[PDB]
RNA sequence: CUACUCGCAACUGCCUAAAACUCAAAGGACUUGGCGGUGCUUCACAUCCACCUAGAGGAGCCUGUUCUAUAAUCGAUAAACCCCGAUAGACCUUACCAACCCUUGCCAAUUCAGCCUAUAUACCGCCAUCUUCAGCAAACCCUAAAAAGGAACAAUAGUAAGCACAAUCAUAGCACAUAAAAACGUUAGGUCAAGGUGUAGCUUAUGGGUUGGAAAGAAAUGGGCUACAUUUUCUACAUAA
RNA sequence: ACAGGUUUGG
């Protein structure tokens, strides 16, 4: 049994997400890349370099919104400059997100030598697509 | 059948013979229930599982304006209405049977659903069937062409003569002011 | 849900009309062929799932449908078979046994007025009519179908079907047919063109196993192949090969009348005959009328060849050789 | 005809001793034993001892004699075909025997009441 | 597996369909079967409609074909034909003239005669009966006898010869041989047929 | 079906027949799984046989195992292991050993790190198997009570969201085939050695570095390559020499 | 006794 990025079935009371609710033979199928970049080509270079600096941010912003981060993120990368799609819930007062966001924009700038965007969207609870 | 030797008249040479002036009185009886049914606004459902007259009776319902059932009887029809019908339905107020022993010469479901949901039931029973949850029970023969086109004819005039007659009434109600 | 459905309405139709203005077009000539098209350009999300695509529709389409009502402000039921589960079904079963009782009498009244004006309408090969699926019949009928009363039904048609049918009998029995998709697998001749004063001048294209060739051919030459600019039995040494361009030739007797010019890439020894073969033969359908055409596409000349190699296995040697499989 | 069966079983209105002792109570089924794989014979055996005569005498050579070479053959054919129009055809009608498959939905439209 | 159940087999020959007006039992399917829209598999590249190809010698050409090195056994094939062609011009020649009206030199019709000669009536079948295995005779069907009596022909020119001794050499002789009754083949079919004789006591245990 | 008594042509006996002590159970039927070295039936479209093709067991070589032999890894090791971890071993890899060195010894810091130490019979992450078998199942209804079961298509109490199947998707046009997918679970199956880990053990060592060796075959065996020829070998060459 | 606990996968 395959159990890569699969959650099981439980008794029938788990909200699960659009993406958990998907197997891995769906990716390009269904549901689509969490992250966009020129590495992954057929002509192109620097596949490693960009996939750490995904990992790194992957497990940054988990460390950075913790328990009001919803869904995982969307990590886009054009000219230069890298877009950080995030869903976070409304836990957080707007003084704290703003304190958050304006702190990430001026580390993992100078962290990377690029510009970074980060882009919040807040929902009020996870939301579900299969049964709950 | 045990229940039925207070309505058999005899036996001629093994096969039973019905008493007609008991048939005749419980016939009376259930025409009367049955007319003052369809005259309140009543649903009746021919409720009858012979593969022989399937088609007579869904023509008598057709022409009658009631309903019928002669396929097979789902589990929880009358029961579990809510959930085979629909949300909210309205069950039968008069349930007929032309044949009361389905294709397993066994008593049919809906006789005892009808008690069981508190729904009259008037009822065709011959010499094998079990009268004792019927309402109306009529001991005859439900295995006879004759037969059953005379018990849907007397029902089709008795369902006819009571809607009219409503309508009659109506027709006067609507004079009398 | 009607108002959760009417909101929807509301909301489709106002983000309808901002698409057209963000658009620039006339939103009175702005239909769904528009919204279509504009919603695949401004979120190009390229899945293998058109379903998945975002698309942006009538409520009445996206959400689904049920059954209508039933039963009126009275709580009677309309139809005289609710009380049966199925309303429709066992009313069409009632419907057809009705006819066919009726059918029945009427045939058994002329036999005995001494009257056969009726014929077999059985017989249903030269029109290629099947009975329905499943499918094709939940999809008139709205509520579920079991396969045993669907075998019933059929068989009940069928019975039917067997008897003399009437005028409008045929209609209800036919009314239940469907016939090929298309019934039309003919395929389509290409007109005689005439390029640089070349008179019965024609060209085919063929394919077989990663082999494409084009055949220029015409009709008023003598009879011989140009492959590639050298001759065809150089190119083609082995007999197979040869035998696969006169295959089609033999069957027209076409050998000394036509003279074509073969170009075939890709393929072997045998997929290059394979393909100029098939090509030749889609290409002398232009010469010759349509009941030879018919004879060529019932022999296999103008049917390609579906057969390619098959994708290796991984753990396999040859997407079916499996390794030794030692019991102990 | 069927045996006797009454004063066979232990009941309390029987005073003699009870004789037929049933390991299972005697009720009639709804539903027949299946037949363990009913099967056929051979065919052809009187045509090929015919044929095999000619190749014992006359030294086993076949343009000796050809007539016993043609029925077999042809003997050959008629039982192939029979084997695959009547397994239709038997299967279809209910002239002689049939198969329990048909026996069980015969028994089930008319099943035995033990109860009421 | 690529063909459908939908796909039916072709129609190769041209004089089925060069006299439609010649008869009606037959038009009567043949105006269907396209009406039908029926599809038809693709035509084969070994099979055209040349008059010139059997398919018996396609069959023995594919029986005979090691691998799927296909021209070698079609040089093998044509090979073994001339050469016995060859042999029997050259019995015609070294003949009188009693001779010539008797000696055949039709290629196909001694390969076809060979074929017919060698060609078995009944084989054995072992069937298990009481824990042991009884060669039973029983019927063949054409098809396995005409397959039978090409492999033993195939597997004796290539197992039975002499590494000097080539192929169609060797074949050229044996079809001789079998033509006229003499052969090894005809040999072994006799010893089957005898060893089918001696068990013809156990025919009541076959059960078709 | 015991000792003590009475009686008996019985004398290793028969009839009658206790008590001390031990325990809070001992018992009959029933419902469901599991099991059976007791049975019957069913088919497998590479599957069992009737049958076809090409292979291993004969020779050599490569490679992986079980063994002897050393100071010199380990895991897997019936179907579901054996050119398997390893799509990769002169040092590094390498967790093995022998000689020698260092002990807050990668980080900003931590009476702190670090362990390829044991436990795969505590795990997650990943899979093998039945397995292209289809079944699982919340919410209702029924049973002369309900532990539980719920089926007869010429139909006898069964409806049902969603998860499986199916459909759809990919092999750039259909169909086909292939690919992909295959829930809940069995094998306490494999992986503490991809990685993190609860428990139990190391800290002048089971930790961190340098150098040198990690043989070899008495013997058996799995899987592949070369062939044992004439449909063969060599030469130029698409295949007429 | 107006009773309750205690056998067993149940
Ligand atoms: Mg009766
Ligand atoms: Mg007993
Ligand atoms: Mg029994
Ligand atoms: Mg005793
Ligand atoms: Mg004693
Ligand atoms: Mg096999
Ligand atoms: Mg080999
Ligand atoms: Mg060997
Ligand atoms: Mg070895
Ligand atoms: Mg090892
Ligand atoms: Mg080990
Ligand atoms: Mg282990
Ligand atoms: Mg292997
Ligand atoms: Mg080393
Ligand atoms: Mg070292
Ligand atoms: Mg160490
Ligand atoms: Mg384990
Ligand atoms: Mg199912
Ligand atoms: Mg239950
Ligand atoms: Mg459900
Ligand atoms: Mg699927
Ligand atoms: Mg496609
Ligand atoms: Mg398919
Ligand atoms: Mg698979
Ligand atoms: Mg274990
Ligand atoms: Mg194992
Ligand atoms: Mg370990
Ligand atoms: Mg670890
Ligand atoms: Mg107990």
């Amino acid at each position: 049994k395959n159990r890569a990025a699969r959650v099981r079935v439980s008794k029938g009371d788990k909200p699960v997400t659009y993406e958990e609710a998907h197997a891995p033979h769906y990716i390009a199928h269904r549901k689509g890349w969490l992250s966009l970049h020129t590495g992954n080509l057929d002509g192109e270079d620097h596949a490693a370099e960009r996939t750490v600096e995904d990992v790194f941010l992957r497990k940054f912003m988990l460390g950075t919104f913790p328990g009001c981060l919803a869904d995982q993120l969307v990590l886009k990368r054009r000219a230069n400059q890298l877009e950080i799609c995030a869903l976070v819930l409304r836990q957080l007062p707007p003084h704290k997100f703003y304190f958050l966001v304006g702190y990430s924009e001026t580390l993992l700038s100078h962290f990377y030598k690029c510009p970074v965007h980060l882009h919040l969207q807040t929902v009020p609870s996870k939301v579900v697509y299969k049964y709950i | 059948h045990r229940f039925m030797e207070p309505y058999l008249f005899g036996s001629r040479l093994g096969q039973d013979i019905i008493d007609l002036e008991q048939t005749a009185a419980h016939l009376q009886l259930a025409l009367n229930f049955t007319a003052h049914v369809a005259y309140r606004e009543g649903i009746i459902l021919f409720v009858s599982r012979h593969r022989q007259f399937a088609h007579l009776i869904e023509t008598t319902a057709r022409d009658c304006g009631e309903y019928a059932h002669t396929r097979y009887f789902k589990g929880g029809l009358l029961t579990n209405a809510p959930l085979l019908l629909g949300p909210g339905v309205r069950l039968p107020d008069l349930i007929i049977f032309l044949h009361t022993l389905n294709n397993v010469f066994e008593p049919h479901v809906a006789v005892r659903d009808a008690a069981k949901m508190n729904i009259p039931t008037v009822g065709i029973v011959d010499t094998n069937c079990n009268p004792a949850l019927i309402t109306y029970p009529v001991p005859g023969n439900d295995d006879s062409p004759p037969a059953v086109r005379l018990f849907c004819r007397l029902f089709q005039v008795a369902i006819s003569r009571a809607k009219e007659k409503r309508r009659q009434v109506e027709a006067l109600y609507r004079l009398q002011g | 849900t009607v108002d959760f459905i009417k909101k929807q309405i509301e909301e489709f139709n106002i983000g309808k009309r901002h698409l057209a203005n963000m658009m620039g077009e006339d939103p009175e000539t702005f239909t769904q062929e528009d919204i279509d098209r504009a919603i695949a350009y401004l979120f190009p999300s390229g899945l293998f799932e058109k379903r998945a695509r975002p698309i942006m529709k009538h409520p009445e389409e996206i959400f689904p449908k049920q059954r209508a009502i039933q039963w009126g402000e009275d709580g009677r039921p309309f139809h005289f078979l609710f009380y049966t589960g199925k309303q429709s079904y066992y009313s069409l079963m009632h419907d057809t046994y009705g006819k066919l009782l009726d059918v029945e009498k009427h045939h058994n009244q002329l036999r005995a007025k001494d009257l056969l004006a009726e014929k077999t309408k059985i017989l249903k090969d030269p029109i290629g009519s099947r009975w329905l699926i499943k499918e094709e019949l939940e999809e008139m009928l709205v509520e579920k179908l079991s396969d045993q009363d669907y075998a019933q039904f059929i068989r009940l048609l069928e019975r039917l079907s067997a008897l003399p049918c009437g005028a409008t009998e045929e209609d209800f029995v036919n009314r239940f047919r469907r016939s090929i998709p298309i019934q039309s697998k003919k395929q389509l001749i290409e007109p005689l063109q005439y390029d640089e004063q070349g008179m019965a001048f024609s060209r085919g294209e063929g394919k077989r196993k990663t082999a494409k060739a084009e055949v220029v051919v015409y009709g008023q030459g003598s009879g011989r192949i140009d492959v590639n600019g050298v001759d065809y039995l150089l190119y083609f040494p082995v007999t197979q090969d040869r035998e696969q361009l006169m295959f089609p030739l033999h069957f027209l007797d076409r050998l000394g009348k036509h003279d074509m010019t073969c170009a075939v890439s890709g393929g072997g020894r045998s997929a290059q005959a394979g393909a100029v073969r098939l090509a030749m033969a889609r290409a002398l359908c232009s010469f010759v009328t349509e009941d030879e055409v018919e004879w060529m596409r019932q022999a296999g000349l103008l049917t390609a060849d579906p057969r390619v190699r098959e994708r290796k296995k991984p753990g396999q040697e040859g997407a079916r050789r499996k390794f030794t499989w030692k019991k102990r | 005809a069927t045996p006797s069966l009454r004063g066979r079983l232990a009941r309390l209105g029987n005073p003699r001793r009870p004789i037929l002792k049933p390991n299972k109570p005697l009720i009639l089924a709804n539903h027949v034993g299946e037949r363990r794989r009913e099967k056929g014979e051979a065919t052809c055996i009187t045509e090929m001892s015919v044929m095999m005569a000619c190749w014992k005498q006359n030294e086993f050579r076949d343009e000796a004699c050809r007539k016993e070479i043609q029925d077999f053959f042809d003997c050959a054919s008629r039982a192939e075909a029979a084997r695959k129009m009547r397994s239709i055809q038997e299967n279809l009608g209910e002239l002689g025997s049939l198969p329990p498959k048909k026996l069980n939905k015969l028994l089930h439209r008319f099943p035995n009441k033990p109860h009421v | 597996s690529r063909y459908g159940p939908e796909y039916k087999d072709p129609q190769i020959d041209k004089e089925y369909y060069r006299k439609p007006l010649a008869e009606q039992t037959e038009e009567e399917k043949y105006e269907r079967d396209f009406k039908k829209t029926q599809l038809i598999k693709a035509a084969p590249a070994t099979k055209t409609s040349s008059v010139f190809e059997d398919p018996v010698i396609s069959k023995f050409t594919n029986m005979m074909m090691k691998g799927g090195n296909k021209v070698l056994a079609r040089s093998l094939m044509t090979q073994t034909l001339e050469a016995v062609k060859r042999k029997q011009f050259a019995k015609y020649h070294a003949a009188s003239a009693e001779e010539q009206a008797t000696i055949e030199r039709n290629p196909y019709t001694i390969f076809h005669q060979a074929l017919k000669n060698c060609e078995p009536v009944i084989g054995l079948v072992p069937i298990l009966k009481g824990g042991h295995f009884y060669q039973v005779p029983v019927p063949l069907a054409d098809r396995r006898r005409r397959f039978l009596a090409m492999k033993w022909m195939i597997a004796e020119c290539r197992e039975k010869k002499h590494r000097r001794v080539l192929m169609p050499e060797k074949l050229s002789q044996e079809l001789l041989e079998a033509f006229h009754n003499q052969g090894p083949v005809i040999k072994r079919k006799h010893d089957m047929h005898k060893m089918a004789e001696a068990n013809r006591a156990l025919a009541h245990y076959r059960w078709w």
